[PDB]
């Protein structure tokens, strides 16, 4: 059966239609083990109050839309509790659940490719050795691209999709944990993903482990009034969040 | 002929095995 | 001591040999190896995951994304043809594909292969395509009847959405070459309309189908060699 | 084990059983790829297959025979000078360890996110005679991790290697070749990275942040000579006892700069391996 | 004889290899080895003994001894700050220390560390400092409150005299580099007044505190390399 | 043993247990360092620790991997002459065995008072061609303890080595490398000394009184040649099967003279590694 | 086994028994060769034989001692240039693997239709000095199967061999010699063929259709030099672990072209080994 | 390590040696070896199959086929002679023969040999030849009587058709040289009429006999060497 | 002395045997 | 492979062991 | 050390024995 | 390692023993 129910905090999400769910690398997210660990302090593990279902800012799906991404450790730099614990601690570790909702009617035609990606080192739009800037790979709930315009003075990434922004023919992207949203069967997309990184707990600020991409493959096509807007809404849930290396507090940027 | 790690360290050895 | 005879090959160097060499910094207890979700052990694995196919391998399209979609159209005529590509897995449009990209690292390939297609159409929309695998022997078929005569699969677009077409392994030589070779010609696969694309009122009349190719447990490669699909007409800076 | 390992029949592929026709309900050929999963359909499913006992090993399709092959990753060069010997930054080389500085191999790895392995090395000095006689020319290849005295010039005091590694090769003796663990520090080598040096809107960001396994300095001992020379001590690298986690799409566009992913020619409107077709209708 | 193949590495020389070589003067029965009180077997041992810290790492002070004392003063204000140093054990003032001096012989370090402070004050004198370890992540704290927020220890000067502050190991990478590296930044430690320095009549009002650093059983190093802290811009004569 | 020794897990460090809070009397964080002893406080004591099973070996932190590494301790040089062959004190070298004559390594030891070990050696002749052809050049490195005929010049009679050791190396053949016991005489090598030759207010005093393990004389056989040369037979030394008693503070100031401890530049108001800070308040 | 194998007495021939006279019906000497079969008549049948215990082995008459012998199959040549180094198609060779390009050996095989075997190789660089000094000249022999970047010129990027085989030989070190399986693809090497590329009345037809085991590219590293040279790295090939099916008549006429069977001189009205007799009556 | 002594022969290369050499592409599982009807294992086999003999080793005949037939004629006289060839298996007409062609690959030969003759005459035709083997010692016989004195076989042409003549092994040296040598002279074989060739009416009066030579289980060769019967006064092109 | 396939692969070995 | 003190004297041997 | 006919053939071997 | 008189004759051998 397609219907699905998910409960994460004080929050629950439902979906009367779906394309299974996917567990990234077939591993379920959980808490760190005293074997692979390294740190020495007792991690704070906000349960529920933290690893709950936060929903971001919504977006429009255009016939001119090109694609939009959000970087996870970062998308919730504001989402209460989790996103505070982030700033108060050096080491942060956590896994997520991605609920991608995008409905329209059975008279619509469209296809969205959704994918998560471990270490998504983007490329700059400008030739050289200048790497994308911080402040631009750190958008927030809002995400990046859309098909937007911007200063070329900024050590700005590639707004370039087909190359995967990293310069790998998108389409091989299917190698990363993914699924689509074929408006003719689908309604959502559900990605669940453990913590992948050569280190037991990284810097929630300097390093974004997971990177999520949603890309219109077959362009939205209705025959309706363009009064009919078909958003795309992303919801996320830290899972098995664990923090440590308590202290002052970083600063917003 | 084999398993004669002529050298002490493990980093020095043939291409591993398969299983 | 041991009366020894130094053999011809002695003192050489091979970029392909299994021999030990002294450490460099003894007693180095490397960082432990923590647990990490998702580790590979065989190319194969990567080869069994369907990657998308550039097929709309046409002009301006090519540097864009569209280069991936195949719109199923009108068709005034009937029993008309959609597209074709040839099976020789190292041949654009194929090549670039996670598989192709790879295979191009080995000299020989073998086994069955899997082509999957998906309807990015509508819900209320309907269609029926006929896909076919025309083994090596003749020319890519000009007509459907001619092609329907060999290996194929009628595809009924419906509540499902994905039809997967298998490409049996037909060959003389247990093995085929990855490199373009008239001999090791794997054949062609093509797609045609069985019926049409009917859409009730106020639904678009063109729609797309995405296509993919993953391997079969049949599959296997050999004789590693350096790739085709990448010329570093560099160098590389700093 | 032997036979299986000598005959190289460790990882064998299944055979293709026999089939019969099916005028039945469940349609295996129909799945919804949107689930992001991969189909599971086979020959036997789609056709009326026969019976072929296979015998192909997926041995050579192992991250160790895919990776475990020596590759030029650097070509140290020394256009000697006899005029000024020593002097600052002369007649002794110092290159930053880590690939990128070389294609082919770089592309191979990059096929995966993370990775880990003991590295086997091999040197290949090539003494080009620009004189009427070279003779005996000793060489000193001395590795140097981070925070370490890197020779200002040839004869520093760092070439004493009281606690460093220096391999010596004298014209005649075979090609030096040593190994090396998994160095790094944590768990595995970052095949990429989506982190930075810091919050400094001028900080570094890329797979050059998690990899700084010091530098290696060369230097041709023997001192001053009459007839000149020029050396080119090639470098090959092999990965033995390798591991892999999570894969990723290959690199179709010719790289740019060292570190970094950047794609972006000097106009070359950019370029990829894909070829153009007149029509989809004929291949 | 034995058909042998001479392997690539053969004939080389490595300043780091374990191989036998013929004696030079056979049958030499070396002088017996008498018993000698105190023999080492591991650098570690030396690393666990607290050596004094130059911290008064200031101008004219530096070539003298004072360069070791930290006088606890007046302080008109309250809740004021004493000093700070950063933890990266290869960073003057640290470096020179029996530990530092050492660590600078290896490429990587790890574990906890111990800082100890002693009151060379008076007997009738009293005070209460707050010491803190500000893990890597932000900037050395400008204020006490801000620093008190992380790892710390309030120190009550009394009949005891020595307070030992531990520096837990907080890091992402099981291991840190000994060499200056923005990544492997261990953080800062600082000291402030909790109360004051009160002295009854006719006692001086400034006094010193000595500080030290020894290792923790946590501790461990690796990848030997030649030191930093010593350039022989000699030579050396006769 | 193997695994533990191959895996290098011989000397492992304890793990960091878990803690809870303590609102209790005995304060482990308080000790009086004046006792000259060292504190014993740990993570688990001071904080609310977790549980980390360790896996770091203190193998490489052993007087044998700290000491057991080859280091240049001498660079014998011979600017040949063909004009006068033989002559007195020519075309044959004679250097006094013992370090000091070289840094890096010297500093390492000096970390301890006494010491003892079998010494492994390695030569590295480097024939610089100052002619249009060198060819075959035999070499004779002959060691010589005390009270022994030290060659006045090349061809003495002491180069017969009827009862001495002379190692021979001919251009082509690999690098000679031999070993050597613990020589000395009593128990261990004096890493220092606070004694003198005698009461003579002109007697010697230093670690040059207890160490006079004779000298080593070189000499390039082959005789007279046409095209000149100059040789530089490097020297490396490694300590295998080493021991150690009582440690001491490292040497921060650049040495002076051979033997001796002396510090004292030609003005260099003297200099040490310590860096200067503006203020203690900010690091 | 040993004795039999060391003494080489594995395949022994029968002995010649003793006979007596036969004034009998069945005539073994009479058979009809039209049956296409071969007669079975022996000494003992035809004459009054004696008794000879034999002792001749047919060991050396085995497809492995008939085939298993090294033979020149190619002579790679490089008339270096220093004027233009690199340039396109220079100072680096690339010959098509497979025999024919050499007689003797070619003729041997051809004795059979099919065949199969692991091939053992051996190189034999020969550096001819056209200068007053060559010195050190490194070499790189890198094999390359089909669909593979064949170097356009010397220093391509294909000489990195990140995943290819390149053997290196430096003047002094012995002759490189490696092996190699049975490559091909199906079952055995086509010692001939009666097939074509296709129906194209312009398609290829011959034992060059089933054998395209890529090419092997040479290249002399070391870079630019003063005194010139010319190299000739010979090639020998040996068949170890060989097999054979179905035999056929040897080749009497001197071959033509590579691949192909063609016979046909530039007039030489054609020529074969047969000699002419004046008369059959006297030999 | 192992005090070893490098022996004289060391480093050489022999086109005739059994030694191992490192693979080149590890883990290569070669194509399986399917079953194939007719595989050899010993030259011998080929040596035991009778191949046809060029004997009409005469002038214009030679480049043609006839060069293989021997017509049995008229013969006005009686007891006349047919032909002769010498046994030294490396001597045209012999040489070129599957055997000869071969033997010329080895330095020494031995054992018995088999000569077979067939009557391509008629059915109603009749004849009786006398074949003989004249061992080494004297001159090829001028007359039949003289030759009949040694080894021979009378051949009655009849319903059978093939007479096989054996050539015993007569020699001093267990072994003979394959190369022309006065010593190792194997002798001559010749054929003569015993009666005639009688043919009843209206049948041709000349007819042919084909002749062949296969080996005997006696047979065996040794000391491989490169052939005689083929000079590649080429090269060979492309 | 024998059967000491010093090398892993089978393609590398001496001339086979006879039987 | 080990403990094969190819040489007589003890002074000649590998780096000692650990215990 | 002996009887280690490193080579296959018998013709290749040391000087025979005595008896 | 020892007593492996790689050579036949006795005159060829290491320095004798002691007893
Ligand atoms: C990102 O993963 C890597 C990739 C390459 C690498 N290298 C391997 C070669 N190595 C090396 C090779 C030769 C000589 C010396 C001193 C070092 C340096 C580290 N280390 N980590
Ligand atoms: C103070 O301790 C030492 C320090 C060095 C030393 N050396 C070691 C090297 N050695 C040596 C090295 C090479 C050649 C010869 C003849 C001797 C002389 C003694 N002896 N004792
Ligand atoms: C038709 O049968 C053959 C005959 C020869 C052959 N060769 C053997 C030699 N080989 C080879 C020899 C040396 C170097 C390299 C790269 C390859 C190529 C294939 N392969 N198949």
């Amino acid at each position: 059966d397609r219907i699905m129910q998910i409960t994460r905090g004080d929050s629950t999400i439902s979906s009367d239609d779906v394309a299974n769910a996917v567990v990234g690398y077939g591993v379920w997210p959980h808490y760190l083990t005293p074997q692979d660990a390294t740190a020495i302090n007792k991690p704070t593990q906000p349960d529920t109050s933290s690893n709950r279902f936060y929903t971001l800012e919504s977006k429009h799906w255009n016939g001119s839309s090109k694609g939009w991404w959000w970087k996870l450790p970062d998308a919730l730099k504001d989402m209460g509790i989790f996103g505070e614990n982030m700033y108060y601690h050096f080491l942060g570790r956590s896994g997520y659940t991605v609920h991608v909702q995008c409905n329209a009617s059975k008279f619509h035609q469209g296809t969205l490719l959704v994918a998560m990606i471990p270490e998504h080192q983007l490329a700059s739009a400008k030739h050289g050795s200048v790497t994308a800037g911080y402040k631009l790979t750190h958008p927030g709930e809002a995400g990046r691209d859309v098909s937007q315009e911007r200063d070329a003075s900024l050590r700005q990434p590639s707004d370039d999709s087909w190359l995967n922004f990293d310069g790998t023919l998108l389409g091989n992207l299917l190698i990363f944990p993914h699924q689509f949203i074929n408006l003719r069967s689908n309604n959502s997309a559900t990605l669940i993903v453990p913590y992948v990184n050569a280190v037991p707990m990284d810097s929630m600020l300097r390093h974004n482990n997971w990177c999520l991409v949603i890309i219109p493959i077959s362009p939205l096509r209705s025959e309706t009034t363009s009064s009919n807007i078909v958003p795309i809404t992303v919801s996320i849930s830290p899972m098995c969040a664990e923090f440590s290396g308590a202290r002052a507090k970083n600063i917003k940027q | 002929y084999f398993n004669i790690n002529y050298f002490k360290d493990a980093a020095s050895s043939g291409a591993s095995r398969l299983d | 001591g041991l009366p020894v005879y130094i053999t011809p090959g002695s003192g050489q160097f091979m970029t392909t040999d299994d021999m030990q060499s002294p450490c460099a910094l003894p007693w180095y207890h490397p960082t432990k190896e923590i647990s990490i979700p998702g580790e590979v052990k065989n190319l194969i694995e990567m080869c069994q995951v369907d990657t998308l196919i550039p097929v709309n391998n046409v002009g301006n399209n090519v540097g864009n994304v569209s280069m991936y979609t195949v719109q199923l159209g009108n068709q005034t005529g009937m029993a008309q043809k959609v597209f074709s590509i040839k099976v020789d897995i190292t041949s654009t449009p194929l090549a670039t594909t996670l598989i192709g990209e790879i295979a191009s690292y080995y000299t020989h390939w073998t086994g069955s292969l899997r082509f999957s297609f998906m309807f990015c159409g509508t819900a209320n929309t309907t269609l029926k395509l006929l896909l076919a695998y025309t083994p090596p022997g003749i020319d890519e078929p000009t007509t459907r009847k001619d092609a329907m005569l060999g290996t194929h699969v009628v595809w009924d677009v419906g509540l499902q959405s994905t039809i997967s077409l298998v490409v049996p392994w037909v060959s003389a030589s247990h093995f085929r070459l990855t490199a373009d070779n008239k001999y090791s010609m794997a054949g062609y696969i093509t797609c045609w309309y069985q019926t049409n694309l009917v859409v009730p009122p106020s639904t678009p009349q063109t729609a797309d189908m995405l296509c993919f190719v993953s391997a079969c447990k049949d599959f296997c490669l050999r004789m590693a060699r350096d790739t085709d699909l990448h010329i570093q007409s560099g160098p590389i800076e700093q | 084990n032997y036979i299986d390992e000598v005959l190289n029949e460790v990882l064998v592929v299944p055979n293709i059983k026999e089939s019969h026709h099916t005028t039945s309900n469940s349609a295996p050929l129909l799945d919804a790829a949107e689930t992001g999963h991969t189909s599971n359909v086979q020959p036997e499913d789609a056709i009326e297959t026969r019976y072929v006992i296979t015998s192909q090993t997926r041995d050579e399709m192992s991250i160790e025979s895919f990776l475990g092959r020596s590759g030029c990753v650097h070509i140290s060069r020394i256009k000697v000078d006899y005029t000024d010997y020593n002097g600052q930054d002369i007649n002794f080389t110092k290159w930053k360890i880590t690939l990128q500085e070389m294609a082919q191999i770089r592309r191979k790895f990059e096929l995966f996110t993370y990775v880990r392995f003991d590295s086997e090395i091999t040197l290949v000095p090539c003494i080009a005679g620009r004189g009427d006689d070279i003779g005996h020319i000793v060489m000193q290849y001395m590795y140097v991790p981070p925070g370490a005295p890197i020779p200002s010039k040839r004869n520093d005091f760092s070439w004493q290697s009281g606690t460093n590694m220096s391999i010596f090769w004298q014209h005649g003796q075979p090609f030096p070749r040593f190994s090396i663990p998994f160095l790094s520090i944590a768990s595995a080598y970052y095949m990429f990275y989506d982190g930075y040096d810091g919050d400094n809107t001028s900080s570094k960001y890329g797979s050059v942040v998690t990899n700084d396994m010091g530098t290696i300095c060369s230097r041709i001992v023997t001192e001053k000579q009459k007839l000149s020379v020029v050396i080119t001590t090639h470098i090959y690298h092999k990965a033995k006892h390798t591991k892999a986690w999570c894969p990723r799409p290959p690199r179709a566009v010719p790289y740019t700069h060292s570190h970094v992913t950047n794609y972006m020619p000097e106009t070359g409107d950019v370029t990829t391996a894909i070829v153009r077709r007149n029509t989809i209708t004929t291949a």
